[PDB]
């Protein structure tokens, strides 16, 4: 036969928009199609960008910036009110530590 | 004189522009008048001392209405 | 652009070239009209000077002194036509041409506008279909069993026929196509 | 606007006005259609200077393998006219 | 965290008893309201992470993470219904089903709060994504290239499990919290040295390192269109997530043990921007560039610093979005002309200019513009690598100087010029395709407005 | 005429019960972590006179 296989030839892929001129690219049959993009466009556009995206941007204030502001707001007022330092280079007190008595 | 001009289809393009812009209006635009209204008539709480013997609520920590709901 | 090249170029083709290029780099050096006409006289007589020459291979080191003599002179910055492969507007117009093709993509209320040109374009396809088969037949009598050896195609040479591959030659897009 | 669209009578028109320019042309004897080698008597020199002249005139350069072949005004004029689309 | 785990389990029943015309439908609509409804994790309290119960946890790392994955789901499910549309009904929720299990596996991964299951799971998503590439890959090398990605993450990940196990045995527990808490130095020993390999090497290899990503471009490049956007959008980060949460235990041995990898990644990304400048596959240049944009995600990782892990967090983000949106783009014009050659089909601004428009805003993406998230992620990790050593900003800036040329040349070389004449079946762009475009891009630039969503627990 | 749509149509609540279904577990998950539920030395308070628990 000089050909080594029974085989189907390889088709030629086919155009949406020849059996439908407006066909959205979703689907063969056009109901499904229009539907499909309706239903995309709804829930990814309407839904979940713009009204998450206001939920976002209005999300409470969990990460404590203005409670931190405020905070540190409190202690430069005590602080400077009173001749202290801003800061201590020590984060911890000193009385509290029991370093090793002997350092040679 | 006149002649045709040759271009691509630029139909499905403004199609879907008008789509893509039809779909976020619709949904943002009452979004957009919602929080006009709740700004203008229930505006951000304002900072005061905590009374007497009294415990506040989670949300009432938050100054931004939408951020307390 | 149009015509099929040979396979080479004569002696005499090389010889006009060789003139055209000297005169148009003389004609950059020289920028005025009238001192570009008395060089290129002089120019035009240098050439003839040996216009009668019988003995090719002295003619052909004529030729190979001219061309060192034109490299070694030539103008840097030669002028060049803007629409010419090293103008300023050589390929500006190439966003603007668009494949006839495309039409056939185009939404039936694009096609709502414009009904006539389309009603022509259907006839002009009618035309193409029912003469391709006749081109093919014609390109495959007049051609040797060994191929082409040229890219010379033949003309029309019943009473209905077209010439074969002529598709894509007579619709160009356009020059200024918008 | 740009320039008005270009028409074959005007292609045709300056392509005769840059021959009768021309002295090795007698005005009275050159015709759209005479021979350059042939009828008027010139040599592929005089060609060259004659595309030439004919770029100077349009403001566009005709590449040397088709220039080989525009041995009369008419053949000029048909290139020209196809070249920038013109077809009235 | 089951609020999020359970609707992706119910996605299965449900597309399985869906109807033959209706899968896509129902798929897309739910797995777009799963995103919204794991879209709520991005409330962080700052000080610690939001730890729902004893197995699952969330983070101001994982939490962009997971909604990057949910919203990832629904861009590929669109992406693959137009080369499915030929398959049967049984394969195409076959498909899907591997989609939902991967999707399952990746969100159950970045919430774990024990290290052995999330190994089990960070091994668990191999066998899905090794299905979908051998199975409904293009070309005949995809057995090779699925090969490739399996033995490339085994070979890495094993030393990973023993290791793990033996430090569950000496310790007492893998439990995230205990682990942190309970941190100790590792000293200076050969063992020490060789549990730090082990540890590391598998998030090396899921990165990929240079010199060990040789499997990428196959995988990437062979995979169908799902495949390749769910492999350079979320599971090359798994390596990133793994490195951040490994790392605690590993100081201060990190300090010097870094030094080879860091040579690599610095040497490496140069070596692959180069790469992509001489490229004849158009798939191939964009797994290059995802290759150094993660080379600089691990010199990021290694310095430890915190701006580091920030810009880390902010690039792993906008590069899965960028590498995804331009692997469709390099989809939509491969269904039209059917071959990968970049030279074959030109000037297609011509003839689709709003794909071109997403071909030049994806391209400048890419090259990290001002003011995208791109760019502060590669920002912040220049000036910590700018601390950790100024002379690093040489390479940053050959590499940025590279970056921004071959995405200019891929741009130019698609769009410009003048289109193929005897290329005439490119049809005009899909509601479908420009659709999936805007949804791969406005997040993007809606990012820009808020970026501490996604820069991570170091903010 | 509802008995056909809802035959094609019912798999659309299988996603949201999941969804109550995931809240539901995650309450009672959060039942079984209240040994520490008003002892924390930053939190522990004094219960209003109708409250039984700080949190639920
Ligand atoms: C589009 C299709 C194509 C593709 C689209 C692609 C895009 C997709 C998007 C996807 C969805 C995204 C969702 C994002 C959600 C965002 C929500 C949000 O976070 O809102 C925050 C924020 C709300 O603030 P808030 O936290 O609620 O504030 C509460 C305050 O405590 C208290 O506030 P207050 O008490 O001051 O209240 C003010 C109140 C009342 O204020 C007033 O009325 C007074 C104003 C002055 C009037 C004075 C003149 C008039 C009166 C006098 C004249 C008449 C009488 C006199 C007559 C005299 C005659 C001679 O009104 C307002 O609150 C402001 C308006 C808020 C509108 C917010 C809209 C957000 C929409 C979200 C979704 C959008 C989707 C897209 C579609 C949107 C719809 C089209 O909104 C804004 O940020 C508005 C920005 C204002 C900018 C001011 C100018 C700044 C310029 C700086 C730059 C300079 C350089 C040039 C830059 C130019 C840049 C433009
Ligand atoms: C800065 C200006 C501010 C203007 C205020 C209003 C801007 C609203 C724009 C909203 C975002 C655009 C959406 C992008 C998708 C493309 C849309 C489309 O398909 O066109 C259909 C539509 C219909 O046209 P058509 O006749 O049917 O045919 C169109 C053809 O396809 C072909 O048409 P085509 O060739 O004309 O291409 C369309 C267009 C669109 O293609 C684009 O590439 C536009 C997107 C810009 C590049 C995106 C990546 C770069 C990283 C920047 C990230 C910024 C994010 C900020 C937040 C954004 C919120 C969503 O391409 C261009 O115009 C050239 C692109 C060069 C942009 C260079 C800008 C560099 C940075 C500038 C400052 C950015 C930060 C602002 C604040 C700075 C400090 C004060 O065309 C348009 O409407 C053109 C879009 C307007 C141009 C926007 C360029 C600047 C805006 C950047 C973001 C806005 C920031 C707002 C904050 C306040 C300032
Ligand atoms: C095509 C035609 C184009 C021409 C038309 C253009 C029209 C104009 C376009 C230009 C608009 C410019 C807008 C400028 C911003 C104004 C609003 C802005 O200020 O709000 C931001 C809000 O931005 C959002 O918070 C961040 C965006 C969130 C993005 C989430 C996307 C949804 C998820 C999608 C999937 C994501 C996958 C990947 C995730 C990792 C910043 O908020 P902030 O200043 O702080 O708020 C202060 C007051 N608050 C705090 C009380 C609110
Ligand atoms: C393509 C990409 C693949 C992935 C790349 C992975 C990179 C792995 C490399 C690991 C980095 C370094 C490993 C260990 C750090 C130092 C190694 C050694 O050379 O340093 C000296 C070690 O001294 C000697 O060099 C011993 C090592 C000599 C034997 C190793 C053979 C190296 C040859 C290269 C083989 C290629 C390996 C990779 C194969 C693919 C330091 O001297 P010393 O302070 O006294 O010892 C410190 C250790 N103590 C504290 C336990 C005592
Ligand atoms: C696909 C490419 C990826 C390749 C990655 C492979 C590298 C993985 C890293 C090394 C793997 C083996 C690590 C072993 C697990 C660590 C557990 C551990 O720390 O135990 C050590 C044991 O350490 C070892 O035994 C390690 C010896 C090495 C065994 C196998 C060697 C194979 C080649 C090793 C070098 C290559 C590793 C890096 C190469 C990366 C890829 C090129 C100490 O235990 P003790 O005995 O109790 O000592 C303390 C009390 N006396
Ligand atoms: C501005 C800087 C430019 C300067 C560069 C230097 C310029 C060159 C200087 C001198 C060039 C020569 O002498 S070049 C030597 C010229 N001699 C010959 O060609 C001998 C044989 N002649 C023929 O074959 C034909 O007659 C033919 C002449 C082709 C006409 O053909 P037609 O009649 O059928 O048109």
């Amino acid at each position: 036969p000089t050909i080594r296989l029974q085989e189907d030839p390889d088709p030629e892929d086919e155009n949406l928009y020849e059996k439908n001129p407006d066909s959205h690219g979703y689907d063969k049959d056009p109901i499904v199609d229009l539907w499909n993009m309706r239903v995309v466009f709804f829930f990814g556009f309407s839904i979940v960008l713009v009204l998450g995206s206001t939920f976002v941007a209005y999300l409470p204030d969990y990460r404590m910036q203005e409670w931190a502001r405020r905070e540190a707001e409190r202690l430069v007022k005590y602080r400077e009110a009173n001749g202290l330092p801003l800061m201590e280079s020590n984060c911890f007190d000193p009385n509290k530590i029991q370093l090793p008595e002997d350092e040679d | 004189k006149r002649l045709f001009i040759i271009k691509p289809s630029g139909f499905y393009d403004r199609r879907f522009l008008k789509l893509m812009r039809f779909y976020i209006l619709l949904t943002g635009i009452p979004v957009a008048i919602g929080i006009t209204l709740v700004n203008v008539f229930i505006g951000e709480a304002e900072l005061a001392d905590i009374p007497e013997g009294y415990v506040p609520e989670h949300w009432e920590y938050f100054k931004h209405p939408i951020s307390r709901w | 652009a149009f015509s099929a090249p040979a396979a080479y170029l004569t002696h005499q083709q090389k010889v006009l070239r060789l003139y055209k290029r000297a005169l148009r780099h003389l004609e950059s050096w020289c920028v005025h009209r009238d001192k570009y006409r008395y060089f290129a006289c002089l120019m035009r007589a240098r050439f003839d000077e040996h216009k009668n020459e019988k003995d090719m291979v002295k003619a052909t080191q004529l030729l190979r002194q001219a061309e060192e003599e034109f490299w070694y002179g030539q103008h840097p910055q030669p002028y060049i036509f803007p629409e010419s492969p090293g103008g300023t507007s050589y390929e500006r117009y190439e966003c603007y041409k668009v494949p006839e093709w495309c039409l056939d993509d185009w939404h039936p209320s694009e096609k709502a506008m414009y009904p006539d040109y389309f009603a022509k374009r259907e006839q002009w396809k009618r035309l193409r279909r029912e003469s391709w088969e006749r081109e093919v037949k014609q390109l495959q009598e007049e051609t040797p069993p060994g191929g082409p050896r040229t890219e010379a195609l033949p003309p029309a040479r019943k009473e209905g026929d077209l010439p074969p591959l002529w598709w894509h030659i007579v619709t160009r897009p356009r020059e200024r196509p918008m | 606007s740009d320039a008005p669209p270009l028409t074959l009578e005007a292609i045709k028109d300056r392509v005769l006005y840059v021959l009768k320019l021309y002295d090795k042309i007698d005005p009275e004897k050159l015709s759209v259609n005479s021979h350059f080698m042939k009828d008027l008597g010139l040599d592929s020199l005089d060609q060259v200077e004659i595309i030439m002249a004919m770029e100077d005139e349009f403001g566009f350069e005709i590449p040397d393998i088709d220039a080989e072949k525009l041995m009369c005004p008419q053949e000029i004029v048909d290139y020209i006219a196809d070249k920038k689309d013109v077809y009235e | 965290m089951l609020k999020i785990i359970i609707p992706t389990t119910m996605l299965l029943p449900m597309t399985w008893m869906s109807k033959h015309n209706m899968i896509w439908i129902n798929a897309t609509v739910h797995s777009l309201l799963i995103s919204l409804i794991s879209l709520s994790l991005l409330n962080q309290l700052g000080e610690n992470s939001l730890n729902f119960s004893l197995t699952f946890f969330s983070d101001s790392l994982s939490a962009p993470l997971l909604v990057l994955t949910t919203w990832l789901l629904p861009l590929m499910l669109m992406a693959s219904q137009s080369h499915l549309s030929k398959e049967t009904t049984t394969r195409k929720k076959l498909y899907i089903t591997m989609l939902i299990l991967l999707q399952l596996f990746l969100i159950m991964t970045f919430t774990a709060t024990e290290l052995i299951l999330f190994y089990i799971l960070f091994e668990a998503t191999l066998v899905p994504t090794l299905i979908i590439i051998t199975r409904w890959g293009n070309q005949t090398e995809r057995l090779n290239a699925g090969l490739y990605f399996l033995f490339y993450t085994l070979a890495g990940s094993l030393p990973l499990l023993v290791a793990l196990v033996y430090i569950q045995n000496t310790t007492g527990s893998l439990n995230f919290l205990i682990i942190h808490y309970w941190s100790h130095p590792l000293s200076n020993s050969w063992s020490n040295i060789f549990m730090w390999l082990a540890c590391i090497m598998a998030f090396m290899v899921k990165m990929p390192l240079y010199g060990l990503h040789l499997w990428l471009p196959k995988a990437h490049v062979e995979a169908p269109i799902a495949g390749s956007m769910v492999l350079a959008a979320v599971l090359l980060k798994l390596g990133g997530y793994g490195m951040m949460r490994i790392t605690t235990i590993l100081n201060p041995l990190t300090n010097y043990m870094a030094y080879p990898f860091l040579m690599l990644s610095m040497w490496g990304m140069i070596m692959t921007s180069s790469i992509c400048l001489r490229q004849t596959d158009l798939k191939s240049l964009i797994a290059y560039s995802s290759v150094s944009h993660m080379a600089l995600v691990i010199v990021a990782i290694m310095i430890q610093t915190p701006w580091s892990f920030m810009g880390a967090t902010a690039l792993m983000i906008a590069h899965g979005l960028t590498s995804s949106m331009l692997f469709c783009l390099a989809n939509t014009n491969y269904e039209r002309v059917h071959s990968r050659t970049m030279i074959l089909a030109r000037g297609l601004q011509t003839l689709l200019p709003l794909m071109a428009t997403w071909w030049l805003v994806a391209s400048l993406t890419n090259l990290a513009l001002p003011p995208s998230i791109n760019l502060i992620g590669e920002l912040f990790i220049i000036t910590a690598s700018f601390s950790w050593s100024n002379i690093t900003i040489i390479l940053m800036g050959m590499n940025m100087m590279i970056t921004a040329l071959y995405s200019l040349y891929m741009l130019i070389t698609t769009q410009r010029g003048k289109y193929t004449h005897h290329i005439n079946n490119i049809k005009p762009s899909f509601t479908r395709e420009n659709a999936l475009m805007a949804l791969h891009i406005l997040p993007l630039l809606l990012l820009t407005l808020n970026p501490k969503m996604i820069l991570g627990p170091l903010y | 005429n509802v008995l056909q749509i809802v035959r094609d149509h019912w798999v659309h609540i299988l996603v949201p019960v999941g969804f109550v279904f995931g809240c539901y577990l995650d309450r009672r998950s959060d039942e079984k972590l209240t040994a520490f539920r008003n002892k924390s030395l930053l939190f522990k308070r004094e219960l209003r006179p109708n409250e039984e628990v700080t949190w639920k």
